[PDB]
């Protein structure tokens, strides 16, 4: 109940589309009781099958040649975290080995386990195969709350899928969930805008049509400077409170040195490894 | 030794014995991997160094069993760091072992396999200035059903008995449940197990069960005529048969022929062929994995790349 | 951060509770003082329907870690440090996330009951500088002083939206 129930809210979210799909669990624990009352809620969409991810015959029970892609969770609160990923590791070679093409999602409790997950022949996060790795993005979401207070709470509501609640009080509440209500969207860039520069796009998509957009596909490049101008074919990342909101950046035309610093690539500061007595 | 060591400490030809273990975990008994391969039926030049690479938390309470044989080395770190087994020059080695002392302390099927197959995965997926699929491997595992996930290029299905599947019939996978019909077989058979401990052991006879029942160590001694004579007995060995003496025969010829000359001209009474996966096959490929043949008819056929089982006289 | 989100009621004691309450409506949680690894389950939905969004994120939040450095660290499980070359200090050439505060400068001319969407558009183009959302205090819209120095978050204000002098400013800036 405790692993799921986040889930399903957003998954089979009132405002997310027309068309749905998922309805498929397996475990090898039945669903007792209060889990059970959460499957009977959304029953239209939702079955649990019980079974193993280890057993082939298990895979095949739930037709995973036909699946679009594959969600490990991870129990959160385990005693041993490296246990868990490498549990799940074993799950994910598992479904691979039965299957090269299925696209997979695994949350990892550690960040050095992800490492292992490149090792499996079958997995590429080329074709969007990737692992949510809790400590990697906790920290990182509390460190850049560090040089600005909040951020944390903004990115984090920036994924899960919420409405526009309208409040008629003037509390705090009511510009809070007005900004709740967007979500980060992504579309192509309108052949309107190629060979020109990324600050006048986004003066222009957030002044005329009024999408702010973060950052552009030049692999991924946010608010890059004003040297740098759009390709054809390029992807933008947008702050919208509706992804049909998006499609206009698209259906648009004329609408109206001796010493080492840093790491070996020059992404971080670095120094030499200093003893701990050094540092207490 | 340290990675830097053994990173300036060429090896080569060498064993890697990669060992899963902790402080408080049971004694695997590593004297019996150590002594077949320090037997006097090889040259000093001709033994295998040996690296394990591992707790030393572990393998300290271990050491005083091998401590009293040539070319053996500890490297203190884990099977799973690429560093570690750079450092040891793993694409270099005649084989690379994966053990682990942990297998009893959890039961759930999966939790008792997990480190070796992610070992194996590790060590398979390197790249070198080759990729790593090409070096050699065995993986000893605790539960047998856990065999599908060391390869992926091979077929599954868990009501498979072990010895059909691929990375078994390839001698890249072994687990303790292949000798419970040693039992029945050793039932109906006395000799049959006595064969098989000479053949395994490297030959220790019940003289040296008593002097190691007396002292649990092994107690070296100065040669004498008598004790050089010990060693002309037969080692086994693989041979390949692109060498001079026999590419003249492997071009599709005979395996009876083969058997019956290196018989008479050097002893050699070979008892199967290690082939090649896709070497029936029209089609060229880059699979280098092997599996084993024994004791073939006699009008058996012979493909150059083949790899012959034997056993060879001392000299 | 917390284990258990429903224990979030206790952090603060001039707001209001129930336990009914999702986590992303209350008031420490809103200010960004609370963290519980439960608002990423809804990480997994959102990465399934969009593959890019997780590749936005982790290049937001890491520090922009690419699979260079994936590699590097796998092989040595350390960050093995290196010598400045031209290219190297190319790679410094990326935005950073900062708070900037209203009363500075070159925007107490506008932070005065002004404009946001006049802000985000003089920023821009004079600095690069792409605002995203404001931080507000939570009394700020009430007619009566008050001692309380909390704020919370608006993300992505629309055009027309009114900028408090005491406000201050989340917004990606460029190296120098
Ligand atoms: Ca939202
Ligand atoms: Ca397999
Ligand atoms: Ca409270």
């Amino acid at each position: 109940l405790e692993s799921v129930s986040n889930f399903l809210k957003d998954f089979l979210h009132k405002d997310r589309d027309d068309v749905n799909v998922e309805i498929v669990f397996l475990h090898n624990i039945s669903p007792n009781l209060e889990l059970e009352a959460l499957f009977k809620r959304h029953f239209t969409q939702v079955e649990f099958y019980q079974g193993s991810v280890l057993n082939p015959h298990d895979l095949a029970r739930v037709k995973i040649e036909s699946a679009d892609a594959c969600l490990i969770l991870a129990n959160k609160y385990c005693a041993d975290p490296d246990a868990e990923d490498a549990s799940n590791i074993m799950r994910v070679i598992s479904i691979k080995n039965y299957h090269p093409k299925i696209r997979i999602i695994t949350q990892m409790l550690q960040y050095h386990n992800k490492a292992h997950l490149l090792n499996i022949p079958s997995w590429n996060w080329k074709e969007g195969d990737d692992a949510i790795c809790l400590a990697e993005l906790k920290l990182g979401f509390i460190a850049q709350s560090c040089l600005a207070q909040g951020l944390s709470t903004m990115l984090a509501n920036l994924f899960s899928m919420r409405s526009f609640i309208k409040i008629e009080e003037d509390t705090w509440q009511k510009y809070y969930l007005e900004g709740v209500s967007n979500e980060m969207y992504t579309e192509y860039l309108s052949s309107a805008f190629v060979g020109l520069s990324f600050p006048t796009v986004c003066e222009l998509c957030f002044v005329k049509l009024k999408l702010l957009m973060i950052a552009i596909e030049s692999r991924i490049l946010i608010n890059p400077g004003n040297h740098l101008k759009i390709q054809e074919g390029t992807l933008g990342f947008f702050i919208a409170s509706d992804a049909k909101e998006v499609k206009r950046a698209f259906f648009y035309c004329k609408a109206c040195s001796n010493v080492k610093k840093y790491d070996s690539t020059g992404m971080f500061h670095w120094c030499a490894p200093k003893e701990i007595e050094k540092v207490i | 030794l340290t990675r830097s060591e053994a990173a300036m400490t060429v090896l080569s030809g060498h064993v890697v014995v990669c060992i899963f273990g902790d402080v408080s975990s049971a004694l695997i008994g590593l004297r019996n991997l150590v002594m077949p391969l320090r037997a006097s039926n090889f040259h000093y030049h001709e033994l295998k160094h040996i690296v394990f690479v591992g707790s030393i938390e572990y393998l300290k309470r271990e050491w005083e069993t091998l401590h009293n044989f040539p070319k053996v080395s500890i490297l203190p770190g884990t099977p799973l760091s690429r560093a570690d087994l750079r450092a040891v020059n793993i694409n270099l080695c005649d084989m690379c072992v994966i053990l682990s002392a942990n297998q009893n302390n959890i039961d759930d099927t999966s939790l008792q396999d997990k480190e070796c197959i992610l070992a194996s995965l590790n060590i398979k997926s390197m790249q070198f200035d080759t990729t790593g699929v090409n070096i050699p491997i065995i993986t000893e595992l605790v539960n047998d059903t856990n065999v599908q996930f060391l390869d992926q290029d091979d077929d599954d299905d868990p009501d498979t008995e072990l010895y059909l599947t691929q990375p078994f019939a390839c001698g890249t996978a072994f687990a303790v449940s292949v000798l419970d019909s040693l039992m029945s077989a050793t039932y109906f058979n006395d000799n049959i197990l006595t064969l098989i401990r000479t053949l395994v052991t490297g030959g220790a006879t019940p003289e040296l069960e008593a002097l190691i029942a007396e002292e649990n160590a092994l107690r070296g001694g100065y040669s004498t005529p008598q004790t050089l004579a010990n060693r002309d007995r037969c080692r086994v060995a693989q041979l390949a048969l692109l060498d001079g003496p026999f590419a003249d025969l492997g071009d599709g010829g005979c395996y009876g022929d083969l058997f019956c000359k290196a018989l008479k001209t050097y002893n050699m009474l070979c008892f199967g062929i290690y082939r090649l996966r896709d070497a029936h096959l029209s089609t060229p490929s880059q699979c280098t994995k092997r599996y084993v043949i024994t004791n073939p008819p006699y009008e058996f056929e012979l493909v150059p790349t083949d790899l012959i089982f034997c056993l060879m006289q001392f000299d």
